């Protein structure tokens, strides 16, 4: 057992990442002249390296990230987070939207798409319709209404 | 009730307890347990969409 | 009670089914979420296990540098963690070396993998096969000169529905749990047997 | 009485029914309301009878859809072709065929993923390379003649015309002309055009390919004419035939040879040579031509058998009616009605026929390879070996499938009364208890073998072991095979054939260990193409294991085929159908009682057996069988190449198949933790897909166990939950969620449990052989 | 009566039709007709009284359903015939069948209450009697 | 033997009756529904438990109920 005092530090201060970073450089050099095409090209590495050095590594000389709120590293997981909500709130809101619209079960198998590109649409904004029904309870249903089973 | 009414179910190990069905048929005779006829817009587990109730486990909501 | 079957509790903790009405009701009781617990219960404390044995084993073997940078993508567990440490374990016996005194967790290992695998059969194949299968075995006995003048004193029928879960999650477990033991006990007395313990305080 | 009865557009062409999926059969028409509408739909669109009880109708939807799948297979053949043409290193490895690996798959450079493409690919023409492909389909191309990748273009086109002539005729046939139920019944017609047209004049046309176009290109690189020179219509022009063949196309005459029956000129390009060319590893092109010449002969004449209409021939249904005895009653009486009006009858032989053919395909590849350089190509080999043998077992299972179908749907007890089939249903109870002795007996006296020796070998007996260096078991009815066969070419009973496939030549050895280069057929690379196969202890244990295996794998569908309608058990099985969960868990309990999941059952028996046999081909032809030789010592060095086995300790030198696949502990070290170093340390280069899909198929295979150990009751009361809490927000959909039904659940299940557990393997075999 | 046209097969009887119950169906044939065991394969009925013996009830059953649903036949009846001799009718009881509603059965089985009225298992503890009482 | 009930809910469509291959089940007059009739299990020592009568049974939730209870010969379905 070998206590790591210091787990995490800029990743340009860590010696494992400069390894790393001039070994993905010389092998996205060595395909730019005499090479093939590849994902990350010399310029695509360079701004790689670029967003990765004031970023905290651990000794390995990777990236990690920290989820704690903290603001410094806001794009790590808070960022993300919003972006995430919004687009996964409007499939969400917008499959209510296309539910409560429906004629029928036949509905469900064939999508209706003026109706669909409508609720899709609108559900782009879905937080200027649903925290003024989350607020109302108009987003659920009253107790007596939904079925449960015995107790 | 009569025919045609909404009404809520309290039987509680009816498949449809506490939904909203339409009064189908209600026996206009004596001696008979469970003489409503509800029918309901989800089927139960055996594709079934109807059943009789007595007026005791109905309520009306219309 | 649910809504598939509001009365349940007249039928009791454990029962097999209540049959293929109603959509088919195979593993409603209660004793049946409690068989389907078992298995998560048991991958569950195998991922505990693990992750106590790789990073002790990391930490005994001087390669905890390995252990944080194998053990954060599956092919690492499976390679660095159960293909690496497993070869004191199936070379406890060999035609070339003879045997060792891993050959007992060899032996045990391999014996819990044909145990666990067993229960896939009472788990996967069902009771009304086995039934029809003994109904022939049944006629073959007793047309069977020599042999019909034994007469079993119980008519021989296939597990119940319910045994046949138990059984086949009894062996599984055993399996699993027999298979695990001969490979912890065995990776780490021949790979990670002894070690200091004595430290120097920290100030 | 052969005739053509056809009705005129009896379905009009239309898009109406499109907008109502479920129209063809009662229940579904009536819409969803439940999800259990959504699986029902797919599983009985293909199910023609369920939706309607006329044959004829049901006779025509079955022609129009072999027609689309026909189109299927041709606009897939088209896409081979095509990717050979265009995506390929088709140029470069024809001047390279033993130092450059083909590669017909490169792979867009996003996400990193063009790693993926490799070199020992890369050439010429194909900068980038791409996937190692191991379908052997640039050695078949070769063998057939193809030089350029030009060529390959223009068969892309042509196999896209006969897949759009192929469902044009789908449509043509079904709304157009569709035939009536008696052009189907004329069996004796059919046969007649499929033996003597398609199979007989197919090989026919084949063979003036083979002599016209594979002959003389293979005539042109052997004299070291470079493929981009090489004249493909060289064997249309009779003067250029006749410097490659100057007995067969010379001044004595091609043509006139053949009229004349001066048919001893033709031995320049049609020979009975037998054995593999030493410098391809291959069979000879005139032994294939040849072959090809004389099959269809025999086919031909086979397709003259049956009356049609004009007297001669015979008549199935009288010969089937007279080849009866005391000992089997009525005999082979009211087959000729059952095979003429049972779809499934038919299927279930074509099944069990087409499964069984294709083992015999991988088989036979193997030891007898047709095409120039693939026997040293091992990751082919193996690819084509184990993928024709899956391919081989489904169908079976298939076969075994459709006869209970038969057996529920299309069995009539006034057709069989005391004929062959009702008298083996008198017995069933007979058949089946020894059967289920004989895989008992087999089960013990195999795998007990490999269970004794695990046990010997860890309480340090190995003297007592089964083994080669122990009491043997020497499989001596299969060497006597090896050594009739060695001596056949040349010998009494095959006097002017000049070879056979050098597995036999086992004579004059006691094991794969002691073989030097004399002996081998090793090509130019020095790599080994096919050997003599020594078969010793360990190969009489897995022929038994073998055995068991496939005698299960009858034992399930064999009961649940003669018990699909009716058991002690449930006397009225048949009216539940083929298909049913169970008869409820009364009689103790009914689960699975049902012929389709013996289906279900036997599938992974299925999969045990094929597991075994691909398991055995890899490890016996990398221990015993391929590998490189030396041009010193005559040595020869086998892929993995010799464990000593200690005994005493004198050590003993066996193969490592002979010295460790005798136990258990011997395939999980020497055979899978060994050879899956490959696959496992694949990340980071171009095998890295292979331990992706190695990783994946363990997580598909794991994932099926949900679906076969629980029962759908929990899933039910789960989703009720779930529903619970869509309902309270207003997201409840109005197709009401349910638990898959018990027999989707056990479907679910053995395909997932398939899947995974065969791209495993697949992942382990490609990974393994195309790293060494 | 006579037995129906039959090879025999490996179906039908075992030592229990010997020692414990056996079962007897009979029906009357117009037309002599081919029909299947539910013991396996196939046999023709005569143009008479014909009499089988089955090892099950529900074999008896099976065939009758069988009768009726291809052959129109209508008055089977089952009989449990006993190893001493005794043959006891059991289908059908009354001479009415189970379908048609006949004033003069008993009701048997019957719980005056709809399901969910039924009591809890903690009521009827440390007793044989069942909460569907 | 097993046990099966019927309950008062029964709307006499004798549908059980008509499912259960032991003839097990019965109908008798009734006054408590329209049909004027009702299942009855007078013959429940033939009973297998199959529990095809629940599955043909229409009421919300069913009118006839199979308890599995101890097993006999009949019962377990034996022809042995
Ligand atoms: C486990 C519970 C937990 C929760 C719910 C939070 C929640 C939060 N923290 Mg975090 N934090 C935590 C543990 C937690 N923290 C721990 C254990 C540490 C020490 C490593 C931190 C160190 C930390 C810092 C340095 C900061 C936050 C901040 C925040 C806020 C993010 C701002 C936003 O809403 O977008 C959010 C309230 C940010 C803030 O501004 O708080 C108001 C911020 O700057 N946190
Ligand atoms: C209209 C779409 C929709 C919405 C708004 C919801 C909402 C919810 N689901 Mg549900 N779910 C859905 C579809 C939806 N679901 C579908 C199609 C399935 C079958 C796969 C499920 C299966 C499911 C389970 C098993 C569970 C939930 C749960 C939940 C709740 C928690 C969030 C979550 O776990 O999501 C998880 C979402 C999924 C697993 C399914 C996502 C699949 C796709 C993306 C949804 C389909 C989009 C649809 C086609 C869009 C059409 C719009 C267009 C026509 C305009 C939340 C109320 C949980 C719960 O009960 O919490 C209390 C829970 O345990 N859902
Ligand atoms: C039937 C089997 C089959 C299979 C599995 C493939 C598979 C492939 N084709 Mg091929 N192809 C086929 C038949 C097939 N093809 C046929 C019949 C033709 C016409 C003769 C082609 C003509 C063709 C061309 C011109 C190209 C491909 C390409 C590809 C690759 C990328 C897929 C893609 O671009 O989709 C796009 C995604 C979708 C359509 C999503 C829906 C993929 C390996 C591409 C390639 O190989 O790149 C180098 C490519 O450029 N194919
Ligand atoms: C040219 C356009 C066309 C149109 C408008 C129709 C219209 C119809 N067909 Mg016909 N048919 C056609 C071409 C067409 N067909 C062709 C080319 C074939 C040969 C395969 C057939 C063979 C055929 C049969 C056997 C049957 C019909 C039936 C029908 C009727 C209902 C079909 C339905 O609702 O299922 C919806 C189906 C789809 C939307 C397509 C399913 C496609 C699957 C998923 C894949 C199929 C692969 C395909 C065949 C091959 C592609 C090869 C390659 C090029 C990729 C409807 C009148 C049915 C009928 O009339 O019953 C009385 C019926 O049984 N058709
Ligand atoms: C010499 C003439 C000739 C030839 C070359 C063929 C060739 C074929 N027929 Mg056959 N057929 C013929 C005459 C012929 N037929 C005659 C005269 C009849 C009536 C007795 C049939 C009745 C028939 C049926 C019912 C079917 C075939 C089918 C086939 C195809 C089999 C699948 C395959 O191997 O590819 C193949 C294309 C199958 C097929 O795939 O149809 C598209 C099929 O289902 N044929
Ligand atoms: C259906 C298959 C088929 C077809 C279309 C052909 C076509 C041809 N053959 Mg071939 N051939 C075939 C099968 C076929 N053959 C078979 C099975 C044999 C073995 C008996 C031969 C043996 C053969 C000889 C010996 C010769 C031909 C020749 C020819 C060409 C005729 C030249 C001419 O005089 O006008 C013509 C291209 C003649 C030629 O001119 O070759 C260039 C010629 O001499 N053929
Ligand atoms: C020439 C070959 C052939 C033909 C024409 C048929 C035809 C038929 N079969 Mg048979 N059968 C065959 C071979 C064949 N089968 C084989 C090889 C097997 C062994 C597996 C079977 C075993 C079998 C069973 C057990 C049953 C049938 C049934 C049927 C009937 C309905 C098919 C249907 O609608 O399902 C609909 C088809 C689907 C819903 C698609 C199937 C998808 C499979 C299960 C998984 C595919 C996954 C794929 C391999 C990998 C994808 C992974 C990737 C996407 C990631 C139809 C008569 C059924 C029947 O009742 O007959 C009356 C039935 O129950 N077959
Ligand atoms: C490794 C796990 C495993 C084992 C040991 C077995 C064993 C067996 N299966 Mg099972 N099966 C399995 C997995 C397994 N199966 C799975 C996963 C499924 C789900 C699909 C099935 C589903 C299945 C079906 C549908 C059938 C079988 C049958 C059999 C029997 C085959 C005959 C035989 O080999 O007798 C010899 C016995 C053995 C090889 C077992 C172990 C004995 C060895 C030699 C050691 C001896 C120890 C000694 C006695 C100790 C004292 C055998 C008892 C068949 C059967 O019952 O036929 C008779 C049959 O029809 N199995
Ligand atoms: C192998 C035996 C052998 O080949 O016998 C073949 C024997 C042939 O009997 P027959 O002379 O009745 O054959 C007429 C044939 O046309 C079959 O119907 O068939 C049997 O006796 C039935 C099979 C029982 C075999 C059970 C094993
Ligand atoms: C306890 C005692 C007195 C022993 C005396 C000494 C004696 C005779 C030892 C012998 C013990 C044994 C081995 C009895 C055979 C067990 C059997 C009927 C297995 C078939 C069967 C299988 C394989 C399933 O997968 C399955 C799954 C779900 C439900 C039912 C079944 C099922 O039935
Ligand atoms: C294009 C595309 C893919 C769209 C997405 C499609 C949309 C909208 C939903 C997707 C629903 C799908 C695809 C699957 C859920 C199936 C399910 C209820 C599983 C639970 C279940 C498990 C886990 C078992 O083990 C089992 C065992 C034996 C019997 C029954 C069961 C059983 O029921």
């Amino acid at each position: 057992q070998t206590q790591v005092k210091d787990p995490l530090k800029l990743c340009k201060d860590v010696p494992a990442y400069q390894e790393l970073k001039t070994q993905r450089l010389e092998a996205a050099q060595k395909a730019q002249a005499d090479g093939k095409p590849v994902t990350f090209n010399e310029a695509g590495t360079k701004q790689k390296f670029e967003r990765y050095d004031t970023a905290y590594c651990g000794q390995d000389g990777y990236p990690h990230l920290i989820t704690s709120g903290q603001l410094d590293r806001a794009g790590d997981f808070l960022i993300p987070s919003v972006l995430f909500l919004w687009i996964a709130g409007a499939l969400g809101w917008a499959g209510r939207l296309y539910l409560a619209e429906s004629k029928g079960p036949e509905d469900e198998i064939i999508i209706d798409l003026p109706k669909a590109i409508k609720c899709l649409l609108l559900g782009l904004i879905w937080p200027v319709q649903a925290i003024p029904e989350l607020i109302s309870g108009k987003i659920r249903v009253p107790e007596d209404r939904v079925t449960i089973s015995p107790r | 009730i009569e025919r045609g009414a909404k009404v809520r179910i309290l039987r509680k190990e009816s498949y449809w307890y506490r939904e909203v069905g339409t009064v189908a048929s209600v026996d206009k005779s004596e001696k008979t347990i469970y003489p409503v006829t509800v029918r309901f817009e989800k089927v139960n587990y055996s594709g079934i969409n109807t059943n009789n109730f007595g007026v005791s486990e109905l309520e009306e909501v219309e | 009670g649910s809504k598939l079957m509001p009365d349940k509790k007249d039928f009791g903790f454990a029962f097999p089914c209540d049959g293929p009405g109603r959509g088919g009701t195979c593993d409603i009781s209660a004793w049946d979420a409690f068989y389907l617990a078992v298995f998560w219960m048991l991958n569950t404390i195998g991922w505990v296990t693990f992750y106590w044995h790789w990073k002790w084993i990391s930490i005994w073997g001087d390669n905890v540098a390995q252990f944080n940078a194998s053990s954060t993508y599956l092919m690492g567990w499976l390679r660095d963690y159960l293909w690496a440490n497993s070869a004191p374990l199936i070379g406890g016996y060999s035609p070339s070396g003879g045997t060792n005194a891993l050959s007992v967790w060899a032996w045990m290992f391999l014996f819990g993998h044909l145990v666990w695998a067993t229960g896939f059969m009472f788990l996967i194949a069902w009771r009304g096969y086995w039934q029809e299968l003994i109904e022939t075995l049944v006629w073959a006995h007793e047309r069977t000169p020599l042999a019909n003048l034994v007469r079993w004193k119980d008519k021989p029928v296939a597990m119940s529905i319910v045994q046949g879960r138990l059984v086949g999650l009894a062996h599984f477990t055993i399996g699993y749990i027999l298979t695990y033991a001969a490979f912890l006990i065995a990776s780490t007395a021949a790979l990670y047997p002894n070690g200091p313990a004595a430290f120097t305080p920290a100030i | 009485p052969v005739r053509v009865l056809v009705d005129n557009d009896p379905v009009p062409t239309s898009t109406e029914k499109w907008g109502k999926p479920g129209w063809f059969e009662r229940n579904l028409a009536r819409g969803p309301k439940t999800t259990t509408w959504i699986w029902d739909l797919h599983a009985l669109a293909h199910d023609f009878e369920t939706h309607t009880s006329d044959k004829e109708e049901i006779s025509r939807k079955i022609f129009s859809a072999h027609f689309g799948h026909l189109a299927v297979v041709c606009v897939w053949l088209s896409g081979m072709f095509w990717h050979g043409a265009y995506f390929s290193n088709f140029t470069a490895w024809m001047e390279n065929p033993l130092g450059l690996k083909p590669s017909a798959q490169t792979v867009w450079p996003v996400f990193g993923q063009e790693i993926l493409n490799d070199p020992s690919t890369v050439a010429k023409g194909f900068e980038q390379g791409g996937i190692v492909i191991t379908s052997g389909l640039f050695h078949l191309w070769r063998a057939v003649g193809f030089t350029t990748t030009g060529q390959l273009a223009a068969m892309s086109i042509a196999m896209l015309i006969i897949a759009a002539l192929f469902l044009f005729a789908g449509w043509f046939h079904y709304h157009k002309r569709a035939p009536k139920l008696e052009w189907f019944q004329n069996v004796e017609s059919m046969l007649n055009h499929h033996l003597a047209g398609l199979f007989g004049l197919g090989s026919l046309f084949w063979t003036g390919h083979l002599i016209h176009v594979a002959l003389p290109v293979k005539a042109q690189l052997d004299a070291g004419i470079a493929p981009a020179q090489v004249n493909p219509f060289a064997g249309l022009d009779y003067g250029l035939m006749g410097q490659y063949f100057p007995k067969g196309f010379g001044p004595n005459g091609g043509l006139g040879a053949f009229f004349t029956l001066n048919w001893g000129q033709f031995t320049d390009f049609l020979t009975f040579k037998g054995g593999l060319e030493p410098a391809t590893g291959a069979l000879y092109l005139t032994d294939i031509a040849h072959h090809h010449l004389a099959i269809a002969t025999l086919f031909i004449i086979a397709g003259h058998m049956y009356r049609t209409n004009w007297g001669i021939g015979h008549s199935i249904k009288e010969m089937l009616e007279a080849h009866k005895g005391p000992l089997t009653g009525e005999g082979h009486r009211g087959l000729y009605e059952v095979l003429t009006t049972s779809w499934h009858a038919q299927l279930a032989i074509n099944l069990a026929m087409a499964g069984s053919i294709t083992i015999i395909v991988a088989h036979h590849m193997y030891a007898m390879n047709p095409y120039p350089y693939m026997g040293t190509d091992y990751a082919t080999q193996i690819s084509l070996f184990t993928h024709h043998m899956w391919i081989g077992g489904f169908l079976i299972v298939g076969a075994g499938a459709h006869a209970a179908i038969f057996m529920v749907r299309d069995y009539d007890p006034v057709t069989n009364q005391n004929n062959l089939l009702d008298r083996v249903l008198r017995h069933r109870d007979a058949i089946i208890s020894h059967l289920n002795w004989v895989t008992l007996f087999l089960g013990f006296h195999s795998f007990g073998l490999y269970v004794h020796n695990d046990t010997m070998q860890a309480l340090g007996r190995p003297r007592d072991m089964f083994a080669d260096f122990a009491i043997p078991l020497q499989p001596v009815f299969a060497q006597w095979i090896q050594n009739i066969h060695a001596a056949a070419p040349g010998g009494a009973t095959a006097p002017w054939v000049g070879g056979t496939s050098p597995t036999w030549y086992t004579g004059a050895l006691s094991s794969a260990a002691t073989l030097q280069a004399n002996q081998v057929l090793a090509l130019a690379n020095d790599k080994i193409s096919i050997s003599p196969i020594h078969l010793g202890t360990a190969d009489f244990m897995v022929h038994h294991i073998f055995a068991l295996c496939i005698h299960v794998t009858v034992l399930i569908l064999l009961k649940g085929v003669l018990f699909a309608r009716s058991s002690r058990l449930i006397p009225d099985k048949a009216n539940l159908g083929f298909r049913f969960p169970c008869d409820g868990p009364g009689r103790g309990g009914t689960c699975q009682s049902s012929a389709w999941d013996h289906v279900f059952l036997g599938l992974f028996w299925m999969y045990n057996t094929i597991s075994v046999v691909i398991f055995h081909f890899s490890w016996k032809m990398q221990s015993d069988v391929w590998g490189t030789v030396d041009r010193s010592t005559g040595a020869v060095n086998h892929i993995i190449g010799n464990t000593d086995v200690l005994l005493g300790g004198q050590t003993v030198a066996l193969s490592q198949y002979a010295a460790s696949s005798i136990n258990i502990n011997g395939w999980l070290r020497d055979f899978l933790w060994a050879q899956s170093s490959a696959v496992i340390n694949s990340y980071g280069g171009p095998l890295s897909a292979y331990g992706l899909m190695f990783l994946g198929a363990h997580f598909i295979w794991a994932f099926s166990l949900m679906f076969l150990f629980s029962g759908r009751g929990y899933w039910q009361e789960l989703i009720e939950s779930i529903v619970w809490a869509h309902n309270k927000l207003k997201v409840a959909p109005a197709i009401q969620p349910r638990a898959l039904s018990i027999t989707q659940g056990r479907a679910v299940g053995v395909a997932h449990y398939l899947l995974g557990g065969i791209a495993t393997t697949w992942a382990f075999f490609l990974a393994r052989f195309l790293a060494l | 009566g006579s037995t129906p046209l039959f090879g025999g097969s490996t179906g039908g009887l075992l030592r229990k039709a010997q020692i414990e119950e056996k079962y007897l169906i009979v029906w009357n044939s117009k037309e002599e007709q081919v029909f299947e065991m539910p013991t396996g394969g196939a046999a023709t009925m005569v143009a008479g009284t014909n009499v089988l013996y089955l090892a099950r009830k529900e074999q008896c059953h099976a065939l009758h359903r069988q009768l009726v649903s291809t052959f129109k036949i209508r008055d089977s009846k089952i009989y449990r015939v006993y190893p001493n001799g005794e043959q006891v009718l059991i289908f059908p009881m009354d001479g009415v069948p189970s379908e048609k509603s006949n004033p003069g059965r008993e009701v048997v089985g019957y719980v005056p209450r709809k399901i969910g009225d039924n009591p809890n298992p903690v009521d009827v503890k440390f007793t044989g009697k069942e909460t569907f009482d | 033997s097993h046990s099966v009930k019927i309950y008062d809910t029964c709307i006499g469509c004798t549908q059980c009756v008509r499912a259960c291959p032991l003839d097990v089940l019965e109908m008798v007059p009734w006054d408590g529904n329209k049909a004027g009739t009702i299942a009855s299990s007078p013959r429940t020592e033939d009973c297998v438990g199959c529990k095809r009568c629940e599955t043909a049974c229409p009421t919300d939730f069913l009118s006839i109920r199979v308890y599995l209870g101890a097993e006999t010969t009949r019962s377990m379905g034996l022809a042995y």
